């Protein structure tokens, strides 16, 4: 534990300071220092934890699907041989950003999962769960690459089964999940009529639920609800 | 690519 | 020399293909390890050390700025003491800063420098060293904040002294080390009128030289020239 | 703050 000597609070506080600086690296390892303190999150916490690593492993799949376009292109036919530094490089940064991914299923797995009892942090964990199982797959090749799809689609589906009982559907954790899970089918799974099926349910099941909100909340929601309409518009 | 959160 | 394994060419392949994943440490670290071989550098290659670098330690900077201004504003009157956490943070960003700063340096020092003889290299190399004890300046303090931006403005000088002997007012390398001097004038050294000076004869000078070129060196000329004026129009 | 290259 690098971040073992500083207190939780202190983490906490340089990981917002992290974030308005734009260090997303640092963000992230301040997180891993407070979860690692061994108490559970409130939803500020979870939200800064998500955030951080979210913005670290996105910088790392751009980076990942440029590389693995340059390497495609020079594996065709009439390409000229530049060697191996192209799969070199790719491997590398593929690498980082399985490390990346092992880590934040290492900090779920150890304990945030198990502690989570409410609805919103058990569905959030698992959300992120399914998430990070998600970029291991874009990634996959080998013996285990349906056992990483197997395991999101796990993580995936217990965080529905329990935000259908437990949340409105309006919930913006409810509808985000829905979201990556529809994007999950959609991606990975190849099940593009199964990602389109949820994405419309999840968007008129929180249409009729918004005459119960204020306006705050109503923003919330809207804003995912326009997320799932704009994926529906780019898969029909 | 799609939206995801 | 945690490059040293790897093949000259390979690491500048290497460099070109984080600079396309926007993977700017990483290009950086290749440009080091190739630094590192003791060649001298090709045009092409001191453009992608100063590309990297200049990435690197520009958003380091930038969450400086950010940082220190928080730092500021915690300690005016009336502020709610948060403790140490701001100062901490801004100088951890701080010293990595400095880190990178010395490490750019440290190449220029040994031996890119004494090995350049041709005025476009040692011109651009001496930039260079100008620009990285500039950023030390920004953040420097203690009893050797004047001996830094000394630092600064004798490479500076003795890239100027050079560039006017060796290439003609239109040259890009002449004309972006006179734009830097002249924010090191502005900026750093409190002399804004030297600063406006130096950007109008350097200005005045190249309009005078764009007869004599091709489209393309024009095009690349009359950028930089823009920049000038950029920077006179906000200091005037 | 002013251009550099
Ligand atoms: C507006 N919004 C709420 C989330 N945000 C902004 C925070 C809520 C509570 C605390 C913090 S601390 C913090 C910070 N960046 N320092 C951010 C937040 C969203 O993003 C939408 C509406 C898209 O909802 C979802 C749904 C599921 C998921 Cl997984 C992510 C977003
Ligand atoms: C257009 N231009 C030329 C520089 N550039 C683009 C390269 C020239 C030669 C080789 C390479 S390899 C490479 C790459 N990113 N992979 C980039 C280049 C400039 O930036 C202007 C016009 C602003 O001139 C200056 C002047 C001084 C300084 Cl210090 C920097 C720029």
């Amino acid at each position: 534990g690098a971040m073992g000597s500083m207190e939780r609070a202190s983490l906490i506080q340089k990981a917002k300071l992290a974030e308005q600086a734009e260090r997303y690296e640092d963000m992230a390892a301040f997180m891993k220092g407070a979860v690692e303190k061994g108490e559970e999150l409130s939803c500020e916490e979870r939200n800064l934890l998500s955030v951080a690593y979210k913005n670290v492993v996105g910088g790392q799949r751009a980076a990942w699907r440029v590389l693995s376009s340059i390497e495609q292109k020079s594996n065709e036919e009439g390409s000229e041989e530049k060697g191996p530094e192209v799969r070199e490089y790719r491997e590398k940064v593929e690498t980082e950003l399985q490390g990346v991914c092992d880590t934040v299923l290492g900090l779920l797995d150890s304990h945030l999962i198990k502690e989570a009892g409410d609805a919103e942090s058990r569905v959030f964990y698992l959300k992120m769960k399914g998430d990070y199982y998600r970029y291991l797959a874009e990634v996959a090749t080998g013996d285990d690459k349906k056992r990483i799809i197997d395991s999101a689609r796990s993580a995936y589906q217990e965080a529905m089964d329990i935000s259908k009982k437990e949340m409105p559907p309006t919930n913006p954790i409810r509808l985000g999940l829905a979201l990556n899970f529809s994007v999950f089918h959609y991606e990975i799974a190849n099940s593009p009529e199964e990602a389109i099926s949820l994405a419309k349910t999840t968007f008129d099941e929180a249409m009729a639920d918004l005459h119960t909100l204020s306006e705050d909340s109503y923003k919330d929601s809207t804003l995912i609800m326009q997320l799932l309409r704009d994926n529906l518009t780019l898969w029909t | 690519f799609p939206a995801t959160v």
